[PDB]
């Protein structure tokens, strides 16, 4: 999963 | 009290319309467990942000360790270190991590802050490079 | 919270008027010690009250220990076998301190109606044994 | 010292  | 967020099974149930059922290694128990809250926007349905240091992420993929991903992304956040479970914690422990999460919070506004500003700062910056041209 | 008599200094902070100063055996640090809170009203100006057993206790005397008054008069109070500080309490601990605390508010309010209620019925039976005597 |  990724950074907002 | 809102120390609710530390319990597991508060946190758990934050995942109502978690997309990301039986099957996954991104479980909502397991979310849960790694410290993580369910803050579902448009733009990002599955957005879960760690109730402690208040890091935010999205993009999730069904073979995402959630634990390994917290530690990726935020591997200072004191939660990662909590070795006992909440009611094992001694009151001072639980204070000195309520202080510490407090702290975090701080860090994480100040940098929303920073962040915007700069924004700003740099279309300013470009507008006033183009008069200093001449 | 009203945690607040689990700590110490605020049950010392309420002995503001208190007589019982530095030479004496029952000083307000040795009642704090002991679990008192200082309750005074005008028949009683040295009524002090446990903040866990909810026994109350008057008519002290210089030499009195706090701890063997309150081993005395209310030998069951689990506050007396509280060996730890607050602190190092765990919070399992402390919420178990807390829901006995709660039964035993319970016990008192029970045994204050229970005593109002057997004043009325003497006085009560009294009368009624006058009448049956024809 | 003494009950109320
Ligand atoms: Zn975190
Ligand atoms: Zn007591």
């Amino acid at each position: 999963a990724r950074t907002k | 009290p809102a120390w609710q967020p530390f319990l597991k099974d508060h946190r758990i149930s934050t995942f109502k319309n978690w997309p990301f059922l039986e099957g996954c290694a991104c479980t909502p128990e397991r979310m849960a467990e790694a410290g993580f809250i369910h803050c579902p926007t448009e733009n990002e349905p599955d957005l879960a942000q760690c109730f402690f240091c208040f890091k935010e992420l999205e993009g999730w993929e069904p073979d995402d360790d959630p634990i390994e991903e917290h530690k990726k992304h935020s591997s200072g956040c004191a939660f990662l270190s909590v070795k006992k479970q909440f009611e094992e914690l001694t009151l001072g422990e639980f204070l000195k991590l309520d202080r510490e999460r407090a702290k975090n919070k701080i860090a994480k506004e100040t940098n929303n802050k920073k962040k915007e500003f700069e924004e700003t700062a740099k279309k300013v910056r470009r507008a006033i490079e183009q008069l200093a041209a001449m």
